[PDB]
């Protein structure tokens, strides 16, 4: 170690070896999580009150979609201090499969990629979570395909 | 659920007085900034009670809960009435509200 | 409690705007201080120097027509020294491939579209993120469609 | 005319329109930055102090047809550091643009793909950095802004 | 538009002067560090054309445009031209081209 | 004329009430979808002013006028104030705005 | 305190440029003497034919600039269609205009210039078909008066 | 005698070529059409019922060399209606003949610049359209159709 | 299905120093009775029709004295069998200083005429213009004339 | 951009085959009334190329393309080629055009 | 003649703002020492107005054009304004004037 270098920082990226869930972890390599900020269950805590930048991006992958009913989401949510229920400061959506079914072939790995990211004030102790609704798709086979961060402004 | 609206719906007789309760729930917002919404019913327009006479707020800060008195109902107050709160903390401003239906029913006016 | 900062905004969709798409400010987890004016949904650099901008919409429709939509989301920049909208970020993105479906109809589409960028504004330049199609716009739940800058 | 300074290593570049088949990154054009000490080598952002920073970039396919089989749309954020110099993706993304549908006697249909990548890392003097992605062939720079790439330090 | 090259398709004779001008639209832009770019018909060189002699260039600060006139013209002067110019603020430095295009056809030599 | 504000420039002291009147010349205008917007002196952030409180609207149908009474007026209360209307006919539907300016002077 | 019986009919717009629009042009339908009804929709700076037939569409810009420092600036004026069968921007109705042919206000100022540009014609439009009436330089526009700057269509 | 009735709300008048130096208009002419309600009061055109018009009017200006630098030729299709008694403009435009110029040394420089207006509006009972000019005395109602000015109801 | 008479004619721009209508082009019409007679549209039924055409004129230059462009639509009639203007327009492009040893400055000057007429049946309209040589066909819809019954 | 030829500059030898390939982009046009013409180097006249022999049409409805291959080349063919289509949904009847130039060398 | 005032005559009223601009005609004055003189009226002494406040003064290059515009108006600044610069080329330094004059109505007359 350096140079200092300061502000409440996280960049955490999904565990490979997790397979059916998104456990969010920072000793990988390219990952950052100092200065404050607490990985609780899978779950980021602010350390301070100011502006934040949340971002998140989450990769998708299945084996040529049979559904027609397919939805994905991909949602950041805040649990504050001052007001006690999840709400959502992010959200996407996302159909994988527009009813395109495959019938006589074989199978169609499809890959949906959704990016978030937004300024907010914060407050101390709130919970942001990033989260999916289809967690058996999650495709961190690779490295910067699904990560989840913030880094005070 | 940031401000929670009580009474969802009501079924009062033309004379009467119906009291409808908004608690706040998110502690950022104040009871002193408090509006009144009101919806006639087949009228898509939202229209602005006012603060006096027939409307009577009776405010607690304390328990972060203001309530609105409505007195001498006849049939052409059916409406949908909501609640609103100014909310202020650090560079945010922001505004809340609710939701709640009113019918109001007739008395005949026997004749002899 | 805890002293402001610098110029910052981020604005969200009207949730009761029918088919347009209004930026609003005074609505929870929303910011609009330091400077920054909401003119006619434009935003308004207070001073200058280097801002990070960025925009999100969600496009949803309940079925593939054949007139196959574009999608498109851009944010645009009218400066003090270049009198003309030019394009600071865009993104282009076709929902259907479906040829219209005659049998299994509804099914509803989701199309999001993300956009975000370091840039240099001066003082009263107006960015202004718009797309081509408000009629598609999902602005049921909250933080679907926001836009934003924010002073580096 | 002249208002503030300002300051900080910061780098937005964009795809040169006149290029074929190829990501060529500039920084000499209008709405484009690379000032502060962040040098532009070969096709390669070079960080010049260290230090948390801003890294995104977007990228836009367009085919006029669905091609056959399946296509892979691939678009990556690399770093070779002097500390480990290797090659390591810090962001990744694939996209598949063309689900099935393999035009066999029907109508050809012009495909769009965005694919954005954004996040902070912390890096080292003398870092190079690139983004890159595997199909140079179906790049949409037809227009302004729709194919970037930048770091700013935070 | 960012310099706008306001002779857009001319057709001169093999003999002639033509005058290609560029006024600057973006305030950023200076009219002191201007380069000429020519392409010569079929190859795809966009070689630099240096200012002196058959290419005389005029620049007025005041109306913010410049101008290249070729004189002595042949018919190998045919080709698409540009102009450009060297813009910068503040952490931001660019530059900004046009375009127009020339063909000139012969004199036929009539022989005695 | 559309909209006629009447009290174009006023300068009172901090603690009074002002009036502002509006009135309709266009029989189209109704004076049920009245609106207003204050602008606060050196600053383009022209707000919607909102009824309720110290903001009290009065409306009169038969003259086709409304006004609106600012009480308890502050230093921080001096600005431009317009008002608004919705007007409808046939197939065309629009709004009509006045203009008149308000300064508040401190004691 | 009056009474309206009056009638409807057939896809119209009559849309007036935005006074308060700093160097652009908007279109607007929400004010006095304007229309947009019977379906037709503005999108983005867009008109959105909603139905099948014969229209007439038509527009004016006024330009105005204080001086011609420049003899070769030139005006446009254009309606463009982009349709649904051909989805490709294609002029229908354009103009140009040069508005300076002198030498440049050399010494005094203070000559303002105004040069009206109009085009107008019938076609056959589809449903979805997307119009747009856009000039060259935004920098000129005169909407300073009322009923300078207008765009239209109309259900024949 | 006549023959197939027609109907519609129209008006399509001229300029009197012998009215000198004013604007008067006439419908007892050639192409000239004047019928079924629309009248022509003090040269005002007064809608008979109420629906969608078209308006339209072309002025041709001509004058033998430029005087003035600052000459500004105006013309204005403007309503006076029933629910607002206030004159405004539906349809407007300015135009400049002359830029400087102003002939020392010459033989007299005459110019010819026409002006045209049109759009589609909704009116009401008893509105009084006029077409009006700043500068009546450049009217060049010479030869033909070269000033006229009409309504109809579509 | 839409009725009553309607034609839109653009010049074609493949015309060496002429002005010919065509028909058969992208967003032409010409339907419903009216024919395109000897450059001429013939009017099919007796009514009320909107008539409009516009010209665009460019030149690389004023050369000598004033030219003057001149656009006229014109009716020649069964009942009165003599070309009579309807609409006319001049306009001088040139405001005299004509290029003095120096190099050209071209110049545009478009013109447009459109009113409603009462038509009779065999009336032929014709859209015509002084100077062919000064039309800009090139791009589409600069040059344009067309009739609808309303 | 309302008709694609596809190949617009080719350079082939004497004996071989040359494909020439246009897909309509308006949906108004039909694959059925397509026209072909030619512009022999060195005139200026245009002509119909018949449709029969050594110049064979494929069309194919469902890609609304259409295509002209032309076998046992020789060195007269040397010209600029043209693809025609006649188009019609309305009360509008027109025709579209395109644009690709042939060289062969012996 | 050397320097050009524009705005000769100019009425505006109490609490606005006035613009007053200045053209030089002279290749041999700089606008780079440019300097204001006020004379209020009913004196004689010429003022040097100091550009601060509520005095700014504004420079275009490219023209050669200098302007000052002054705020917060009170009745008290009804005076003859003068623009000055100095020029200096070979063995000559000289400067040069305007003119343009300035009267501010005030308030009250409320009319009863
Ligand atoms: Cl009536």
């Amino acid at each position: 170690s350096r140079t200092p270098s300061d502000k409440p920082v996280a960049h955490v990226v999904a565990n490979p070896q997790a397979e059916g869930q998104l456990q969010w972890l920072n000793r990988r390599a390219n990952a950052l999580l100092a200065n404050g900020v607490e990985l609780r269950d899978n779950q980021l805590v602010v350390p301070s009150e100011g502006l934040y930048l949340i971002y998140s991006q989450v990769l998708f992958k299945g084996q040529g979609c049979p559904s027609t009913h397919v939805l994905l989401t991909h949602t950041i949510s805040r649990i504050a201090v001052s007001y006690q229920t999840k709400v959502n400061l992010l959200s996407a959506i996302k159909s994988p499969c527009q009813r395109e079914t495959p019938e006589g072939a074989e199978a169609k790995p499809w890959y949906e990629p959704i990016y978030l990211g937004g300024v907010f004030q914060l407050e101390k102790g709130d919970r942001l979570s990033a989260e999916i609704n289809r967690p058996d798709y999650l495709d961190f086979a690779e490295s910067g395909q699904v990560y989840f961060g913030i880094i005070a402004l | 659920a940031r401000v929670d609206q009580t009474p969802q719906t009501i079924t009062k007789e033309t004379g009467e007085s119906l009291t409808i309760n908004c608690v706040l729930r998110d502690s950022h917002c104040a009871t002193s900034s408090t509006y009144w919404y009101r919806k006639k019913s087949g009228s898509t327009n939202e229209e602005s009670i006012s603060k006096g006479g027939r409307y009577v707020e009776t405010v607690n800060s304390g328990s972060k809960s203001f309530s609105l008195r409505i007195n001498d109902l006849t049939v052409e107050d059916s409406g949908t009435y909501r609640c609103a709160s100014e909310c202020q903390y650090g560079l945010a401003e922001y505004d809340v509200y609710g939701g709640g239906t009113v019918v109001t029913v007739n008395a005949a006016a026997h004749h002899h």
